[PDB]
């Protein structure tokens, strides 16, 4: 209430108010509401003694402001109010034999020198009459009474002692600090002269009480006795005292941190006996076929694409006799070939219809028939074979072999480029013309290494796959994975990848899962490493000649399961080149600072003063090897990008828990002496995330190959 | 549509729910009443939106006879459904057909968005005529700092901001207008001209209007300038590693003057501040009062936060010693008297503070950490940002620390006062003793080697940044950036100006303002005679010819009345010291007849009126014969250019009546004509509802209410109902006057303390 006071009112009504208070002993703080109502009182007193005086004739008249006469300009009434208690009886009792007139018994608020009466001046919230003859009982009619209350309504005692106007002003101030303490919601909290003496009312009720009796900590027995506990004793040393006594095998157990200390993380990954970790991404990444056809530059639907991509290639869209080359363990080849037979012809068919025509031998070579069938609670309770599954916990892998392979594959230039942006507005200061030969630097490198085919792959292919949950809900579908490449001649060549069928996707929640088959196009026959593909089953559709040079073409055929978050987040797999080019603008901006003129072609490409800058990138036989600015931004986009494929549980916990290790190597290089509590405790929690996922696993190798190389280069 | 408003509030009321809940909460409670919504937010916009797009009629369109321009189906494509709908109750649409819409349709008006997007189009100018220039690569230093994001048309107060929007743009429910629209009637005006002629839906110029008023203020680090220009380009300006040159295509001064002025004029008297609020309050910049500019800015120069204080406005709870703005950080310190001998040999008892306490101290650019003890400064980590910041961050903070060295180091005397000739605690006449003779205490200070490490290095007493530096200072190449939670802690003001925290502490005193004068950069006139009695004869007389325009109706009234107490005012015996007492009867004389023969053998003419009225205070003296004298040119104390015109007008009086235009000491005031026709059109701004006064309850002798057209068809004093707000019917009256709440307080309190004068 006070800020509503300070805002409203004058500095020196509040001050007089204050001072009323103190002389009463009244805490104005206390009773902010009874402050509230003196300020009030004070400036409707003020208000109403405001522009009235007496001529020389002694007729009630106006006076102007700003503009004196002489010395007297005798106001018609006297403010009595806010004067100090001695002080306003003096004047009253100066003003009563002056006059000869008697004294008030109470003290006055106003004199008025034409009628030459005391005025007392009065509000209310309720009606004014009322309030009016209950002053005039407590006062009598020795004194006018003026009373007006905030609905609008006022009571005096004689009607001609104030015009119109003084009426009318005083009404708007107090409807005016009504309207504002309503919006303030003040008004209803807002209690007047004969209940402000009251104050708020909240009393805790029986089973509360009961609650708090109970609720309080050992050693009490009643809120009362913790209330009063709290409010009387004073510690002065209790900590001290609890500490003097409490056990000593208690502590952070603070041990420095050496390099000795720090060892591989996750040893098991290098024991043979586990089996080699398997390839479960959604999609083949450095294993695509691209069965590419020269296109003018028109955009058309997916099924018309992959209709015409086949078309070029007759011998593939005609092969009709598979050659198993690995059934994996359960998936069954007849269904698998059929239904891959019905997507081509479903795709190779005359009507722009993309959904499965036969509906049913889909529903079980996806499996959605497979599943249990629930049944009420009751016949679980009585039924003794209803258990419940035990947890399945992923299983204990070892360091495979195609993850590496994948990883320098996919982070080397392709005379191919998909990735394309769109324009942006023309650069007219320096600033954007410097950020413009950036990311024209970037995109030149960026834009030709196989990681960004695999991920725009990846978005178009997420992004279809919406668009048709969205549409079709219950029906089987067929998606083509479909990319668009340009060479560097300016070809728009159409990719298609391979073809998908999409099951019943009617879902109202998001965690829900739907199933989705991909048959794949590949020039890799899994027989040279089996370990990479135990998920896959696989046939042999025919062979291409891409110059001359005959080449085998298989379709890897995988049945698997999304859900609507992984499926957003494939269209949001971009922000893995923002990812790539922040840390490199950091770089580039770091090396800025150091000499004054723009470094981005020096370290790109290198000028006649500085060389280009080279970071160290790999390693063979034990030597580390160094690799260009570009090579590096690539090899830092590849790790955006499998951060995101091989992204689930698994990979935030082993991220989010090797950080520590990161950060205290770090600190180590810079000689921190940093010291650690518990290193086993850190070291488990990350160790207990390496258990199938092929980046995790990954990560951890190069982790201790660097920690190794880090160990053997601290000598210096 | 209002029978249809009715007929669905008839239908409403059918039910019983409606009835009851209708008939039971109130106006104000009808904000409860709204946020009773389902609250079924989506929980993924981005898969929401994508799921929409796909759809054959995601828009939901409202109902009207809109779609009648375009068909359900056009070429072919779907556009729109008949469909009824649930949730809004209008009707389906699809993106095809506002891409429709875009290309073919009805054709709107261009002219609204002229004036309505303002600020929008104030940034685009800002950005096109902006000049760029070099790129400096090298690192750049950088601090956190409470900026205004963007440029503000007149920074208001949230509340003021709300109620100056409604009386913009919503003309009904404007009860009793308060003590803002007459403050901002020139914006009020302005805006209302602008948005008239427009067809765009309120709520959408409501909130622009409270972008472009609302201030909005953010931490952000930054280097340089810091106007909200510059800030609207931070993004582009700064970097980390990178900055750029940019120059986007006053009124403070002024204001820092005024409130120091005010400051010393109240001082000298006793009960100060009574005296201040009513110069503040009363005083004006060229539009407004003080609490235009004050309310504006956050903080400010000590006097504004003192006349804040003692006006009503929130201001920093940063504690003022001088110049030092200090935070506390930790620690308490207990002040107790103590008896010290000072340096020049004197005995001096004073308050020191027992116990460690530790500050945040900044001054003008200066930031820094200060750590003390009693009697002794420990340890201060400073900035280098400017050579006389840094000094004076060194001196203060050693004067306010209370070190023994400090009072060790005094060699003259301590007997100085400030321009009120009053005399000081010893504490700020030590800190005007040292920062007058800085090398004082710097001499025998000592000296302590340098801070041998990566950063921190030192700095020597002549403030460059050379090593072996003094004892404690420690200046570090790093960004210190302090003053978190401004809270704005609830402050007192005592009579002496001086404020004191929730309890007894004082956080600023009255004798913190620096004792400099500067030239005003604005017109900075007053409404009392007590003040203006300290400046040049110009000044005094563009302030008697402002308070003769301010109160240019009443003044008139009294002309046509003929009495000589029109002429005896106060306002002119200031002007009475500058007309040469030789000669100032003689012209008094003169332009009483002059006067007179114009009210009898003319007609209005408001340039010479103002132009002869000021010199006719002092009484006349006549011709031998009787007759008066006769001049045309009134000689000004100075001589020179201090000298007016009678007949057209001169360096310090000229008005054209070609464009009619007043020009008074070289400022052009627009006096649109002559006449009440112009009064009015002075009062062209103002606030609807704003000559009405409220009186009584509805009164239904007068039937139904009247709108405010035809509220003005009434003449003065008459009774008219009207609704208040949201409905409330009242009855009202209206006014003769107009008024000013904060004239009558001021002049009660005058009252009340000559009566308490002349009982004492």
């Amino acid at each position: 209430m006070d800020t509503f006071i300070t805002r409203n009112f004058q500095t020196t009504i509040i001050q007089k108010a204050k001072n009323t208070m103190a002389e009463f002993s009244e805490d104005p703080e206390l009773q902010p509401a009874m402050l509230f109502n003196i300020c009030v009182h004070l400036e409707v007193c003020y208000v109403i003694s405001d522009m009235n005086f007496l001529d020389e004739e002694g007729k009630a008249y106006t006076a102007l402001e700003g503009q004196g006469k002489e010395q007297n300009l005798r106001p018609q009434y006297e403010v009595i109010e806010g004067m100090p208690r001695t002080i306003a009886w003096m004047v009253q009792r100066s003003l009563a034999q002056e006059h000869g007139i008697e004294t008030p018994k109470y003290l006055a608020d106003l004199f008025d020198y034409k009628t030459k009466r005391f005025i007392e001046v009065g509000i209310t919230k309720g009606l004014a009459d009322d309030y009016f003859w209950k002053k005039k009982e407590k006062l009598g009619n020795s004194m006018e009474l003026m009373i007006f209350s905030y609905n609008q309504d006022y009571s005096l005692s004689n009607e001609s002692s104030l015009d119109e106007e003084g009426k009318g002003r005083v009404l708007s101030r107090l409807t005016e600090l009504q309207a504002e303490l309503s919006l303030k919601n003040l008004w209803q909290v807002l209690i007047g002269e004969e209940d402000v003496e009251k104050g708020i009312d909240f009393k805790l009720g029986q089973t509360i009480s009961r609650l708090r009796d109970i609720s309080v900590p050992a050693g009490f027995s009643n809120f009362e006795g913790m209330r009063s506990y709290i409010d009387n004793i004073d510690p002065k040393g209790a900590i001290e005292r609890n500490l003097a006594r409490m056990s000593p095998l208690v502590s952070v157990t603070p041990k420095k941190l050496t390099w000795e200390d720090l060892r591989p993380i996750g040893p098991h990954i290098y024991n043979h006996e586990l089996p080699e970790v398997p390839y479960n991404a959604f999609l083949l990444m450095s294993d695509e076929l691209g069965l590419a056809n020269m296109t003018e530059g028109k955009s058309k639907k997916p099924k018309t694409l992959a209709k015409e991509c086949l078309e070029k290639y007759s011998t593939l869209r005609d092969q009709t006799d598979p050659i198993l080359i690995m059934k994996s363990e359960k998936a069954n080849e007849n269904f698998l070939w059929k239904l891959w037979r019905d997507c081509v012809n479903t795709i190779s068919n005359e009507e722009m219809s993309n959904e499965l025509q036969k509906t049913n031998y889909a529903k079980w070579a996806t499996g959605d028939g497979l599943t249990y069938q629930k049944i009420m609670k009751e016949v679980a309770i009585d039924d003794e074979t209803m258990c419940q599954e035990e947890p399945k916990i992923p299983n204990k892998c070892r360091v495979a072999a195609w993850v590496q392979t994948e990883m320098n594959l996919l982070s080397t230039l392709t005379s191919k480029r998909a990735l394309d942006l769109p324009e942006i507005g023309p650069d007219v200061a320096p600033v954007e013309h410097v950020g413009s030969e950036r990311r024209k630097y970037f995109v030149n490198e960026i834009n030709y290494c196989k990681a960004s085919t695999v991920m725009m792959k990846y978005v178009l292919f997420h992004t279809s796959l919406l668009n048709e949950s969205n549409a079709s809900m219950g029906k089987y579908k067929v998606i083509p994975i479909t990319n668009r490449v340009v060479n560097e001649k300016g070809e728009s060549f159409d990719m298609l990848y391979g073809l998908a069928v999409k099951g019943q996707s009617h879902l109202r929640g998001d965690t829900d899962v739907v199933t989705v088959v991909t048959f794949e196009f590949s020039s890799t026959d899994p027989r040279v490493d089996s370990g990479k593909w135990p998920k896959y089953t696989v046939f042999r559709i025919g062979s291409l000649f891409v110059s001359g040079r005959e080449k085998s073409v298989y379709l890897y055929c995988r049945v698997n399961g999304t859900n609507k978050i992984q499926m957003k987040w494939g269209m949001e797999a971009r922000r893995c080149l923002l990812q790539s080019m922040q840390q490199m603008e950091a770089i580039v901006e770091q090396e800025s600072s150091i000499q004054g003129y723009d470094m981005t072609k020096a370290c790109f490409k290198g000028d006649r003063v500085n060389s280009p800058k080279t970071f160290s990138i790999g390693t063979q036989e034990g030597k580390l090897v160094k690799g260009s600015f570009g090579k590096a931004l690539r090899v830092i986009f590849t790790k955006c990008l499998m951060h995101y494929v091989f992204g689930n549980a698994q990979l935030e916990g082993f991220s989010a828990e090797s950080r520590r290790l990161l950060l205290l190597i770090q600190a180590l290089k810079d000689r921190k002496g940093p010291w650690v509590f518990d290193l086993e405790g850190m070291y488990s929690g990350i160790e207990e995330c390496i258990s199938n996922n092929p980046w995790v696993i990954q990560s951890a190798y190069w982790f201790n190959e660097w920690l190794g190389f880090e160990k053997e280069g601290s000598k210096v | 549509m209002t029978l249809a408003k009715i007929e669905l509030l008839k239908q409403l009321l059918r039910d019983n729910e409606a009835k009851t809940v209708l008939k039971q909460t109130t106006v104000d409670q009808y904000n409860i009443i709204r946020k009773f919504n389902t609250s079924r937010i989506e929980k993924n916009p981005s898969l929401r939106m994508k799921w929409a797009m796909c759809s054959n009629f995601p828009l939901a369109l409202t109902k009207g006879d809109m779609a009648n321009r375009i068909p359900l189906e056009y070429k072919g494509i779907q556009l729109k459904t008949n469909a009824e709908d649930i949730g809004t109750k209008g009707q389906m649409c699809s993106i095809a057909a506002v891409t429709w819409w875009n290309t073919y349709g009805p054709i709107g008006d261009t002219e609204g968005f002229e004036r309505v997007y303002e600020s929008f189009f104030l940034r685009k100018m800002r950005l096109d005529n902006a000049t760029w220039g070099r790129i400096t690569f090298g690192p750049v230093e950088r601090v956190r700092k409470r900026v205004l994001l963007n440029p503000l048309t007149k920074e208001m107060p949230p509340d003021e901001a709300s109620n100056v929007i409604m009386e913009i743009l919503f003309p009904k429910e404007a009860g009793i207008p308060r003590e803002s629209t007459w403050i901002h009637r020139e914006l009020i005006k302005e805006k209302r001209e602008k948005l008239k002629g427009t067809m765009i839906t309120p709520i959408v110029l409501a909130y622009m209007l409270e972008r472009e008023l609302v201030a909005r203020r953010r931490f952000l680090p930054v280097a340089g300038a810091t106007s909200a220009e510059f800030i609207e380009m931070l993004h582009c300006l700064q970097g980390e590693n990178w900055r750029q040159i940019y120059h986007p295509g006053s009124r403070s001064q002024s204001m820092i003057v005024a409130c120091r002025k005010i400051i010393r004029r109240s001082i000298v008297a006793s009960n100060p501040l009574e005296l201040a609020v009513e110069i503040a309050n009363k005083t004006v910049i060229d539009t407004e009062p003080l609490k235009s500019c004050l309310a504006a800015i956050d903080g400010g120069d000590v006097a504004c936060d003192i006349i804040r204080a003692a006006l009503g406005l929130k201001i920093r709870q940063r504690q003022r010693f001088g110049r030092l703005e200090l935070k506390r950080i930790s620690g308490r310190g207990f002040k107790n008297d103590e008896e010290i001998l000072i340096g020049n040999g004197t005995i001096q008892k004073i308050g020191i503070w027992d116990g460690e306490e530790e500050f945040h101290v900044r001054c003008g650019e200066c930031r820094g950490i200060l750590k003390k003890s009693k009697m002794k400064l420990e340890k201060l980590l400073i900035n280098s940002a400017k050579k006389e910041d840094m000094r004076d961050l060194i001196i203060l903070c050693m004067v306010f620390s209370q070190d023994t060295r400090m009072f060790q180091g005094v060699r003259g005397e301590i007997n100085f006062l400030n321009r009120a000739g009053q005399l000081l605690s010893p504490m700020y006449q030590l800190q005007r003793y040292f920062l007058n003779r800085s090398n004082d205490l710097f001499d025998q200070w000592g000296y302590e080697e340098s801070p041998k490490a990566s950063e921190l290095h030192g700095i020597n007493e002549s403030m460059n940044a050379s090593d072996y530096t003094l004892k404690g200072v420690v200046v570090t190449r790093n960004v210190i950036d302090d003053f978190s939670s401004t809270e704005t802690e609830k402050v007192s003001i005592t009579k002496n100006l001086s404020l004191i925290k929730r309890t007894g502490e004082v956080i600023m005193g009255a004798n913190d303002v620096s004792e400099l004068e500067s030239q005003a950069q604005l017109m900075i006139t007053y409404d009392t005679p007590k003040m203006w009695e300290m400046g040049t004869t110009k000044e005094l007389v563009q302030n008697t010819y402002q308070w003769v325009l301010k109160n240019l109706v009443t003044l008139k009234a009294q002309f046509l009345l003929g009495k000589e107490d029109m002429f005896q005012w106060d306002a002119f015996e200031a002007f009475e010291s500058i007309i040469p007492q030789k000669m100032a009867g003689q012209y008094s004389g003169f332009a009483r007849a002059v006067l007179k023969q114009m009210r009898d053998q003319e007609v209005m003419k408001t340039d010479q009126f103002i132009k002869l009225l000021p010199f006719c205070f002092s009484p006349p003296k006549l011709r031998s014969n009787g007759e008066p004298y006769q001049f045309l040119k009134l000689v000004l104390k100075g001589g020179g250019e201090n000298f007016i015109e009678v007949r057209k007008g001169s360096p310090l009086f000229s008005y054209n009546p070609q464009t009619e235009v007043l020009t008074i000491c070289g400022r052009m005031m627009s006096l649109k004509g002559k006449i009440e026709d112009e009064e009015r059109n002075r009062s062209m701004g103002n606030a609807v509802l704003a000559g009405f006064l409220v009186s009584g309850k509805y009164d239904p002798d007068l039937g139904d209410f009247k709108t405010i057209e035809e509220l003005e068809k009434l003449k003065p004093g008459e009774k008219a109902n009207i609704l208040l707000y949201q409905g409330k019917p009242v009855k009202v009256v209206k006014r003769k006057r107009y008024s000013a709440l904060s004239n009558d307080i001021s002049q009660g309190i005058k009252r009340q303390r000559m009566t308490v004068e002349s009982m004492g």
